[PDB]
């Protein structure tokens, strides 16, 4: 559609020279037959060697003239259209990165994504030869008609009318032949079926010993089969007959209007040589153009639904109050908008101060935490950050300021002293990377390898622990230096050591008076510690208080407790 | 590489019994060419037949020897299409008859290694894969052979000097088209290489998208796979730019001879040792010849690449089956009398886990035997090795003092019968699945069974008798229904050895009870397996199996 056109109507100012440079080495090339035709006739009539070196002269000078020409065209053309290519593949990647959560909360469809993307670059491709083919043939083959038209209208009137009769009828013809090449295809597939349905009972048949029964049934299908092989064959046949006498007779009947012209007088006999060797080349140019349609147009009908695919606050603060706050916050998954994960949960954060969540697994933490960093908006309620909506802060601001290490953290495939400081917009310094290494505990880690933090790390973690990544996650996070961080299985798995760096930062850093942690892990020694501790289950909170007030409260964290 | 050649020898080997039909298409292939090439010579005849003088008598005379020419070389092409493709379509029949009877023969081991979609896919696609291969590759070959063998004769026929010129031709654009494809193959594994590394990024992108939108943003993600595209893009253009540069040589070198072979031709025409018409049909000649050049050596870099797919479907069938020697045994009189002496047997699919430990016991034939106990799933291989679907890997088990493996292979299943846990029927027609491994039965011999299996209650019911039909392994019939029907599948054959296995415990008793009362229990062996003591009320011996061993 015009979406084609639309994304191509930048490279514009270029594509009109390359059609000028198409139409005109179309133009030079087809200068051989004719000054064959024109010498030709000149030497049969005693022609002067003055006029015949000028005209091999001008023949090779206009023909090295159109090759040069369209090597310059064809190079013009590829650059802009790599260009437009390259352009349009990071645009829909993009696009495609830009989609909310809701749409990518289903991991199974990750293959999908893996495709598109891709197949869009082999699609442009194809359609770039595609498309170059079909215009330069296009261009020449109009060309060629013209001289022809200045040959002899009353003879190329022949070669015009014969054509859709050598170019339709094999088209007509071949229906019968696919229709049994179906059917052919058709009793194959049965018969296979039916060998496998035997195949796969390999035990009772054994059992029985009826292995001649099968194969003289297999036999049977295959005798069924022969007679549509032997029409298929016939059908073949008369096509092959077809789609050669119609291109191979037309070539008497042009010579034959020629005699009968050259005889009235009205053309020459290099006239008819001419129009021979354009009639030829005229010939093999519609021929092959006609066979770039169907890739051209399944190439346009993939990206009709490659675009389909394509079409699917500002708040910064100067500094973060370190307040968070729920009214009525509920929150449900859109893949099921029928259970709500939490359910009017109210819990705050004030500045400088621990919150842990104990419950059952699944009650919706997780709901919780991408409702705090603002990764999906929840169905009911209102999170105020200090006051103000979560989605109202700026991507790169509640980024920045509020940070989190997920559950399942996975470090990212770069180097560990880049996987660090993964998204960060202005680097850090080599002594602040260092502290931030320290700070973490991950300096042990990060110490170990041979080449420092420098050293590359492999794709999903392959070469660093799950300590180590756990370690990695932590640091990055201390990097951030958020108000607002979300302490989710920092240390669960981890060392003794990494568990007790994670209290030290929690509790004992100087660094914790003006920043808020809320802590959703297993740390059950962290868990006792913490300023407030949180009961939640089932989406509402059923106790709340220090970890001495709900043991004597006897409430779900008693329970849990004890 | 000596791979392929044998492959290749394999195939030919194959298609010997073709060799008629492929003489015949050989021929008609050469009429064609022979016909075809023909044409030029006469417009150049023509040509030369208007100029100077005119006589109607030779241009109707050249004329209708074009149209007869012409109609020839179309009917001999047709027929040469025509039987390429039979010769195919029987290529392919032969050898897929011939895969399914070689892969009929294996073990059940070979079956239970592979997969059942994965034979599928072998014996759709890759028979008919093979099957494509010599007549196209043929047809190719020889059609542009001797296309090359005839142009080249008649431009040697117009004029040798131009002949010569146009051979001078040939090894400059040989050597550049070997150049180019070296330096494209050498460009186009680094844009494969570039490629993969610009789908890393996505991959890592899509991988973990959570934590990208966790910590940071998506542009630190995006903008890197900007770069990435940027060194795509260079490469694409470099490799794009040779291919146009090596066309330009081409182009250039074929303006180069067609200059220099007009001029020659010219030089001849003021000789007079030539004329238009000649010039015309040398023209044609020599723009014909190149693509067929050029197909006759790449040929044989298309076939070795081509040929890979015949490997898959000639190892399926040239696998040796691990069966034992077949017998020759098959006495007309057999006791019935069976006993095991410290068999041990293990899956060779699974080795190392011995399921059997020296079992030792002894059938009677007017004794029945009944075996209980789950033993793990493990009762369903003591009656595999006792139809000789299996071969013990310590003892030996024997049938009327000569070992089972000894007895014939249409005979011992025909005296021994065993019913399956789970029933298996057949997408023919009832009577087909009841009469099943009988070559040849009276049909009164039939229903008779099924009323010993109480199966006749809904053969009357269900309309036709017994010529009607069920769906593909069963789809109308129920358990139960399965169940009798392969109950009088194992009854019909009047067998020696019966093997039960759990009839009580999903149909009536009754059945079972008349099956124990049946002809087929009255002077033979019959041993019954049941997951419960309730089998004890008629059984006579006892053995429990647990853990792999007896009592």
């Amino acid at each position: 559609v015009r979406r084609l056109l639309g994304c191509l109507g930048s490279e514009t100012r270029r594509l009109s020279l390359f059609l000028v440079l198409v139409v005109l080495s179309s133009l030079g090339e087809m200068a051989i037959p004719f000054f064959t035709g024109r010498l030709t006739d000149w030497i049969l009539q005693d022609g002067s060697a003055d006029t015949f070196t000028r005209n091999l002269t001008l023949m090779s000078i206009l023909t090295i003239a159109s090759a040069v020409l369209e090597f310059v065209g064809d190079g013009i053309y590829n650059n802009t259209m790599g260009h437009v290519h390259s352009h349009l593949q990071g645009e829909v990647f993009g696009a495609v990165l830009r989609q909310e959560t809701e749409f990518f909360q289903q991991n199974q469809t990750g293959n999908i994504m893996s495709r598109v993307t891709e197949d869009t670059s082999t699609l442009s491709d194809s359609l770039s030869e595609n498309l170059s083919l079909f215009l330069w043939y296009l261009v020449r083959g109009l060309c060629l008609l013209g001289i022809m038209l200045w040959g002899s209208v009353s003879l190329t009137m022949v070669t015009l009318i014969t054509l859709p009769l050598l170019f339709l009828l094999p088209k007509k013809v071949g229906k019968w032949y696919q229709l049994l090449e179906v059917q052919v295809r058709e009793s194959l597939a049965k018969s296979s079926q039916v060998a496998i349905e035997a195949l796969s009972a390999m035990p009772t048949v054994r059992s029985f010993a009826n292995e001649e029964g099968e194969a003289q049934k297999f036999r049977e299908k295959l005798q069924e089969i022969k007679t549509l092989n032997q029409k298929e064959a016939v059908a073949y046949a008369v096509n092959s007959w077809t789609t050669s006498i119609s291109g191979m007779l037309l070539k008497v009947g042009i010579l034959y209007i020629g005699g009968q012209l050259v005889t009235s007088g009205a053309v020459s006999s290099g006239n008819l040589v001419t129009f021979v060797l354009y009639q030829m080349q005229f010939t093999q140019a519609v021929e092959v153009l006609l066979s770039i349609y169907p890739r051209v147009q399944k190439a346009v009908g993939s990206s009709e639904k490659i675009f389909e695919y394509l079409d699917r606050g500002l708040l910064t603060p100067l500094h973060l109050e370190g307040l968070v706050q729920f009214q009525d916050v509920s929150f449900a998954y859109p893949n099921r908008p029928d259970v709500l994960v939490l359910q009017g949960l109210t819990f705050t954060l004030r500045p400088g101060e621990v919150t842990a969540l104990v419950g059952p697994n699944g009650s919706g933490k997780s709901t919780v935490a991408a409702l705090l960093q603002n990764l999906y908006q929840p169905t009911g309620g209102q999170l105020l950050l200090d006051g103000k909506p979560l989605p109202q802060y700026e991507h790169r601001y509640l980024h920045r300021q509020v940070a989190a290490v997920g559950q399942e953290p996975q470090v990212f495939g770069r180097s560990l002293q880049e996987n660090i400081a993964y998204g960060l917009t202005q680097k850090p310094t080599m002594e602040e990377i260092t502290a931030a290494a320290v700070k973490s505990g991950a300096h042990s880690f990060i110490s170990g390898l041979p080449q420092g933090y420098d050293t590359e790390v492999d794709e999903a973690g392959s070469q660093l622990s799950g300590g180590q990544r756990q370690a990695v996650a932590l640091a990055r996070a201390l990097i951030r230096k958020p108000c607002v961080l979300i302490l989710d299985d920092a240390t669960s798995a981890l060392d003794a050591n990494s568990q007790l760096q994670v209290e030290q930062l929690l509790y004992e850093s100087p660094e914790r008076y003006s920043r808020s942690v809320l802590l959703i892990t297993q740390h059950l020694s962290l868990v006792e510690q913490a300023d407030h501790i949180l009961f939640l289950e089932g989406g509402a909170i059923r106790e709340g208080g220090t970890h001495q007030q709900l043991m004597e409260k006897k409430g779900c964290y008693w329970a849990m407790v004890q | 590489q000596v791979n392929n050649k044998v492959l290749m020898w394999r195939l030919l080997k194959l298609s010997r019994p073709d060799l008629p039909l492929l003489v015949a298409a050989f021929f008609f292939l050469v009429l064609a060419v022979l016909g075809e090439t023909l044409i030029p010579h006469y417009s150049g005849r023509v040509i030369d037949i208007l100029g100077g003088d005119f006589d109607p008598h030779a241009f109707a005379s050249a004329i209708f020897f074009m149209c007869l020419f012409s109609f020839g070389s179309s009917l001999s092409a047709g027929c040469r299409g025509g039987c390429f493709t039979y010769t195919m379509s029987r290529i392919n029949l032969r050898i897929r008859e011939q895969l399914f009877s070689s892969l009929l023969r294996q073990d059940l081991g070979f079956f239970q290694e592979t997969k059942t979609g994965e034979l599928n896919s072998r014996l759709s696609s890759d028979t008919t894969l093979m099957s494509n291969w010599l007549p196209l590759n043929a047809n190719v070959l020889l059609r542009s052979l001797v296309k090359v063998v005839g142009l080249y004769g008649f431009m040697l026929s117009i004029s040798p000097r131009l002949t010569l010129l146009s051979l001078l031709h040939m090894p400059f654009t040989i050597a550049a088209e070997k150049v180019y494809n070296t330096r494209h193959q050498e460009v186009l594994r680094e844009i494969q290489d570039a490629v993969a590394r610009a789908g890393q990024v996505v991959r890592e992108a899509v991988g973990g998208l959570q934590t990208v939108r966790s910590f940071g943003a998506e542009e630190h993600e995006v903008c890197r796979y900007k770069e990435a595209l940027e060194q795509c893009r260079q490469l694409y253009w470099r490799r794009d730019l040779e291919r146009a540069l090596y066309l330009l040589v081409r182009r250039v070198l074929h303006l180069g001879v067609q200059m220099l072979m007009l001029s020659c031709g010219l030089q001849q025409m003021q000789d007079g040792e030539l004329t238009q018409g000649s010039l015309l049909s040398f023209m044609i000649y020599q723009e014909s010849v190149g693509s067929y050049v050029q197909t006759l050596v790449y040929i044989y870099g298309d076939m070795l690449s081509n040929v890979g797919a015949a490997e898959k479907v000639f190892s399926y069938m040239d696998r040796q089956p691990n069966l034992p020697s077949p017998g020759t045994l098959a006495p007309t009189t057999l006791q019935g009398v069976v006993k095991f002496q410290d068999v041990s047997f293990a899956y060779p699919n699974r080795p190392d886990r011995p399921v059997l430990k020296g079992l030792t016991f002894t059938l009677r034939p007017g004794e029945v035997t009944a075996l209980v106990g789950p033993n793990g799933s493990g009762k369903s291989t003591v009656a595999a090795l006792l139809q000789n679907l299996y071969q013990p890997t310590g003892g030996q088990v024997l049938l009327d003092e000569k070992p089972i493996s000894q007895y014939e292979h249409c005979y011992l299943h025909s005296q021994v019968v065993s019913v399956g846990q789970e029933p298996v029927l057949f997408s023919g027609s009832v009577r087909n699945n009841i009469a099943y491994g009988l070559q040849s039965c009276e049909d009164d011999k039939v229903m008779a069974a099924a009323q010993a299996a109480h199966a006749d209650d809904f053969i009357q019911e269900m309309e036709h008798g017994i010529y009607t039909d069920v769906g593909e392994k069963g789809s109308q019939l129920a358990a139960g229904q399965k169940q009798r029907l392969a109950i009088a599948r194992a009854l019909v054959r009047d067998p020696r050895v019966l093997i039960l296995d759990e009839a009580t415990s999903a149909l009536d008793v009754q059945c079972e009870q008349a099956l124990q009362d049946w002809n087929s229990r009255g002077d033979r062996t019959v041993l019954v397996i049941a997951h419960r003591l309730q089998t004890v009320q008629r059984a006579h011996q006892i053995l429990v199996l647990q853990e792999g061993k007896l009592q």
